[PDB]
RNA sequence: CGUGAGGGAAAGGUGAAAAGAACCCCGGGAGGGGAGUGAAAUAGAGCCUGAAACCGUGGGCUUACAAGCAGUCACGGCCCCGAGGGGUUGUGGCGUGCCUAUUGAAGCAUGAGCCGGCGACUCACGGUCGUGGGCGAGCUUAAGCCGUUGAGGCGGAGGC
RNA sequence: GUGGAGCCUGGGAGUGAGGGCGCGAGCGAUAACGUCCGCGUCCGAGCGCGGGAACAACCGAGACCGCCAGCUAAGGCCCCC
RNA sequence: GGAUGACCCCAGGCGGUAGGGGAGCGUUCCCGAUGCCGAUGAAGGCCGACCCGCGAGGGCGGCUGGAGGUAAGGGAAGUGC
């Protein structure tokens, strides 16, 4: 090995164009049936403690 | 007082037979056509050629021994990866490529002269599917 | 009807009404000019050679200017040339009175 | 395939003390 | 008594970078990128005015030709015809004429194949 | 009428908050509240204060109905940054940038 | 920069050190260094002609 | 920093006056938004002015069949300002960075990441030409003395 | 023969690695983008312009600035052009 | 030509490295200055498609800035990256 070294400074546009896949995806939510909050399915909404129907823990 | 360019026009559509014509002089004039250098306004960078439609490609005729002699070549990127087709395959397996390849050569290179190319039709055979632009017979 | 003339080592097409520009000539503001007429054309088409004898062309010298200012730099590479020069290029505005047979 | 054996151009590379 | 640079140098560097406005990169930002681009731009711009004559008189030329050869002549007939008949209308105004003055055009070749 | 808060020399870096402030141009503030809560990145605490100080200066002190607020304009700048020494390899030291961060949102009422 | 209160060490070895060559920090290359062909007191004084 | 001899930095400015922002609001705080002071608060203490590299938000024009020292010339489209101009750039033409060193460099030869600031033909004395003046078989004083306190004289030793 | 000719006396220089081509020789092998002289030339300093596909020195020709005017040079006129 | 560097007319020169010569621009400081510009806004900064100049530059307008700046004509340099 012989220590590869970047040749040129990449441009403002070059390294910017790198970061056209760096955008968050946005967290996907949904209604809680019971206490109509946001939050991720197929958890237990931590607003209200239920999932399934049932209250599963203690919020 | 500053030079005429001409608003967009009408494009002309053409019809013509290759049949007996020879391959070079006939691949010349169409070139002209499609750049439309026969034209009294005609603007360097603007497509206003014609619609070049030419039927009877596989009649297109050869001087010299240039069937068996003139090949056509590909590369392909790999190594060997170069073909040599000769005039007489072409013509028996995509006669309509041999006077395509003659007219895009002496078309110029780049976006203009890559779009010119496109208002070239050509085919094989007697028949053309043009009907509905209903292109006016030259003769070349 | 228009007519092809020539002034400042070049040749105009004119018609009566056209302000025109043209390399500064000798004249006075307000005056007025005969310019030489190598063609006509638009009801009669009569063709000079090289001038049509009879034909002028009457021209009001509204005044002379300066163009906008263009610059002229010449550079050498490898050899510290370098020259940076403006030009202005003087003209003369011209209204297009009539045209004469 | 060369004959006359010819001779290396470099020396090996050696480390320098770093300063 | 001293004299430090003081407002020289930004005034001086201010100049180029605003002769510079719209090129790529550093090419606007930087001075010194900004000055080696320029000197590019005014040789091009000097040789591109001298050639600039010549691109339009060519342009003139293709399209007198056109015009020509609907007459039964090439340019290089009817120019020595428009020369025989002693025609000195440029190819400026030939070209003008080919495109909005037909008639004024047609007119021409005829004294043109005549003066041969 | 807009209403803004700013959070300044917030010891994040600035690119890594950006990615969430991003998240949350344009929303409304009730889908926003809600982006950053299950947003699972250290920037999202933050962004969330600067959020929520916006819409209370819109309803505290400029007149504006909480449920018509939303993210007019956001943006995170850089600010000054704290230089630190990293060790390295063969006595060389090199230098981190602890980066920091202006996180600005701007409020204002979607009147539809 | 021989008047200037810095010694005359050599501030890193003349090669290998991936640096530019120099000799002590009162070269006039050097911020804080000595000053090239700067002014020294003088005097303007000269003895026009009697007569003039 | 060095065992030691020794080396040896960086770092100035709120405002006329602290009148240095009570109190309220979000926040754990930091920080902000109101209120208040001020002629001025993007003069708020991370404080005069506040350039540039560099980063970001909004907007106009533009870009995913295209070949490049990035420009330049022409034309067209769109946007902006009031037979005109500014911005942008689609297509066409042309087009081998800068500096250095060289017989010859775009050169795959040197140097430069980019920006800002520092950075290199001076001075004394003597010489030699040219030159602006004064005087001219002559020209001129040096040290010093006197005077002035930004006043100029005297001094002929000596020099050519 | 009035020319950025010439001669004279002075002040300031740079230069004292040249290179290609044609011709004349030597060296070399009737080799070298070889080497060394002589005459000339161009590059050097005209890597400004046209031609030679491209290309310092081959051909054309010595760029003060402007013009969307005209005539030529070499070279070219089937299409790229 | 006029009467002397006023401007007009005609004719010719005007590629350029090392280098010689000429004419200018800008920077800091001095005389001019016990003056003059300046809160009705100094210097500096950000703009300008405007005006002058071959150019280096100089004006002028808008914005910022908030206390300095400095003429015609001369003088001296730590004078331009
Ligand atoms: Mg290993
Ligand atoms: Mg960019
Ligand atoms: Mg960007
Ligand atoms: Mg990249
Ligand atoms: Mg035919
Ligand atoms: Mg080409
Ligand atoms: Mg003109
Ligand atoms: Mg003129
Ligand atoms: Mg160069
Ligand atoms: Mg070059
Ligand atoms: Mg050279
Ligand atoms: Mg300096
Ligand atoms: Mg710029
Ligand atoms: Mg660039
Ligand atoms: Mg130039
Ligand atoms: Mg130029
Ligand atoms: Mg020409
Ligand atoms: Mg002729
Ligand atoms: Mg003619
Ligand atoms: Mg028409
Ligand atoms: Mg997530
Ligand atoms: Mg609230
Ligand atoms: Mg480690
Ligand atoms: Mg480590
Ligand atoms: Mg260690
Ligand atoms: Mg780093
Ligand atoms: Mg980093
Ligand atoms: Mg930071
Ligand atoms: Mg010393
Ligand atoms: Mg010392
Ligand atoms: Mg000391
Ligand atoms: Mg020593
Ligand atoms: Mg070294
Ligand atoms: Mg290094
Ligand atoms: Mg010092
Ligand atoms: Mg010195
Ligand atoms: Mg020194
Ligand atoms: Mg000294
Ligand atoms: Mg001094
Ligand atoms: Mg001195
Ligand atoms: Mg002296
Ligand atoms: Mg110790
Ligand atoms: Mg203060
Ligand atoms: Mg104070
Ligand atoms: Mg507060
Ligand atoms: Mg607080
Ligand atoms: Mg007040
Ligand atoms: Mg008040
Ligand atoms: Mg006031
Ligand atoms: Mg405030
Ligand atoms: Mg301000
Ligand atoms: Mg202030
Ligand atoms: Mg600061
Ligand atoms: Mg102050
Ligand atoms: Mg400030
Ligand atoms: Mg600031
Ligand atoms: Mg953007
Ligand atoms: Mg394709
Ligand atoms: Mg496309
Ligand atoms: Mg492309
Ligand atoms: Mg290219
Ligand atoms: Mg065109
Ligand atoms: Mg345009
Ligand atoms: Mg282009
Ligand atoms: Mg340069
Ligand atoms: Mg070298
Ligand atoms: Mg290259
Ligand atoms: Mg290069
Ligand atoms: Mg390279
Ligand atoms: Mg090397
Ligand atoms: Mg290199
Ligand atoms: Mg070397
Ligand atoms: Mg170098
Ligand atoms: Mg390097
Ligand atoms: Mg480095
Ligand atoms: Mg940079
Ligand atoms: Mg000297
Ligand atoms: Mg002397
Ligand atoms: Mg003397
Ligand atoms: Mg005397
Ligand atoms: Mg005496
Ligand atoms: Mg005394
Ligand atoms: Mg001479
Ligand atoms: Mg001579
Ligand atoms: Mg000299
Ligand atoms: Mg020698
Ligand atoms: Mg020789
Ligand atoms: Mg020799
Ligand atoms: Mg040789
Ligand atoms: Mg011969
Ligand atoms: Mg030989
Ligand atoms: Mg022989
Ligand atoms: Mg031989
Ligand atoms: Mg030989
Ligand atoms: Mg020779
Ligand atoms: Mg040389
Ligand atoms: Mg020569
Ligand atoms: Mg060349
Ligand atoms: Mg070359
Ligand atoms: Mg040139
Ligand atoms: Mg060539
Ligand atoms: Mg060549
Ligand atoms: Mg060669
Ligand atoms: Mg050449
Ligand atoms: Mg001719
Ligand atoms: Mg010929
Ligand atoms: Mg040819
Ligand atoms: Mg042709
Ligand atoms: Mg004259
Ligand atoms: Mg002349
Ligand atoms: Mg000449
Ligand atoms: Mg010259
Ligand atoms: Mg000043
Ligand atoms: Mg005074
Ligand atoms: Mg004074
Ligand atoms: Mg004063
Ligand atoms: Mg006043
Ligand atoms: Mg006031
Ligand atoms: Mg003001
Ligand atoms: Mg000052
Ligand atoms: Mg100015
Ligand atoms: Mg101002
Ligand atoms: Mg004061
Ligand atoms: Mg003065
Ligand atoms: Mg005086
Ligand atoms: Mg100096
Ligand atoms: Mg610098
Ligand atoms: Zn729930």
């Amino acid at each position: 090995a012989k220590h590869p070294v970047p040749k040129k400074k990449t441009s403002k546009a070059r390294r910017d164009a790198r970061r056209s896949h760096h955008a968050l995806t946005p967290p996907t939510l949904v209604p809680c049936p019971e206490c109509k909050a946001m939050k991720p399915p197929h958890t237990v909404c931590p607003e209200c403690g239920y999932y399934a129907g049932r209250k599963v823990l203690e919020v | 007082m500053k030079t005429y360019v001409p608003k967009q026009v009408e494009p002309r559509w053409v019809l013509i037979d290759a049949e007996g014509k020879t391959l070079g002089r006939l691949a010349t004039k169409i070139a002209t056509l499609l750049r439309g250098k026969h034209r009294p306004d005609w603007t360097p960078n603007v497509a206003m050629g014609d619609f070049v439609v030419v039927v009877n490609a596989d009649k297109i005729r050869v001087t010299g021994k240039k069937l068996e002699q003139k090949i056509y070549t590909r590369y392909s990127g790999y190594p060997g990866g170069l073909k040599k087709i000769p005039l007489e395959k072409m013509l028996a397996t995509h006669p309509e490529r041999v006077l395509e390849h003659a007219v895009k050569g002496m078309l110029p290179k780049g976006p203009l002269g890559r779009r010119l190319f496109k208002r070239l039709k050509v085919y094989a055979g007697p028949d053309h599917p043009h009907q509905a632009q209903r292109p006016e017979k030259l003769e070349v | 009807m228009f007519a092809i003339v020539k002034t400042g080592g070049k040749q105009y097409r004119v018609e009566p009404g056209l302000k025109l520009r043209v390399e500064k000539l000798d004249a006075e503001p307000g005056a007025t000019v005969e310019l030489p007429v190598l063609l006509l054309g638009g009801e009669k088409t009569v063709v000079g050679t090289p001038v049509v004898e009879g034909a002028s062309v009457v021209a009001e010298v509204l005044g002379h200017g300066r163009g906008k200012k263009i610059l002229v730099s010449k550079f050498k590479a490898k050899v510290q040339y370098r020259r940076k020069k403006g030009h202005r290029q003087p003209y003369t505005e011209l209204l297009i009175k009539e045209i004469r047979g | 395939r060369r004959i006359r054996p010819r001779p290396p151009r470099l020396p090996r590379p050696r480390p320098r003390p770093l300063p | 008594p001293r004299a430090k640079t003081g407002v020289v140098r930004r005034r001086k560097h201010k100049k180029i970078l605003k002769l510079a406005k719209g090129y790529w990169g550093l090419r606007s930002k930087s001075f010194r990128k900004a000055r080696e681009t320029l000197f590019a731009a005014g040789n091009y711009a000097y040789a591109h005015r001298k050639r600039r004559k010549r691109d339009f008189r060519r342009l003139w030329i293709v399209r007198i030709n056109a015009a020509c050869r609907q007459h039964g002549l090439n340019y290089s007939t009817f120019i020595h015809g428009l020369k025989k008949a002693g025609i000195e209308v440029d190819r400026k105004n030939l070209a003008d004429l080919a495109v909005r003055e037909p008639q004024v055009f047609a007119e021409l070749v005829e004294r043109a194949k005549a003066a041969q | 009428m807009e209403a803004k808060a700013i959070a300044r020399y917030v010891r994040i870096s600035p690119r890594k908050v950006r990615l969430v402030v991003d998240l949350i141009r344009g929303k409304s503030l009730e889908e926003a509240r809600n982006i950053l809560r299950y947003t699972n990145k250290r920037g999202a605490y933050f962004v969330a204060k600067v959020l929520e100080s916006a819409a209370a200066n819109a309803v505290n002190n400029h007149d504006m109905l909480e449920d018509r607020l939303y993210v007019k304009a956001a943006y995170v700048d850089e600010g000054p940054a704290l230089k630190r020494v990293l060790p390295r390899a063969r006595g060389r030291a090199d230098i981190i940038k602890k980066r920091t961060s202006h996180i600005t949102v701007i409020l204002g009422e979607k009147h539809g | 920069r021989g008047e200037v209160a810095y010694s005359g060490r050599k501030i890193w070895p003349q090669k290998h050190t991936g640096r530019a060559r120099h000799g002590d920090i009162g070269a006039p290359i050097f911020v804080g260094g000595g000053v090239v062909f700067g002014p020294k007191p003088r005097d303007y004084s000269y003895t026009l002609p009697k007569k003039v």
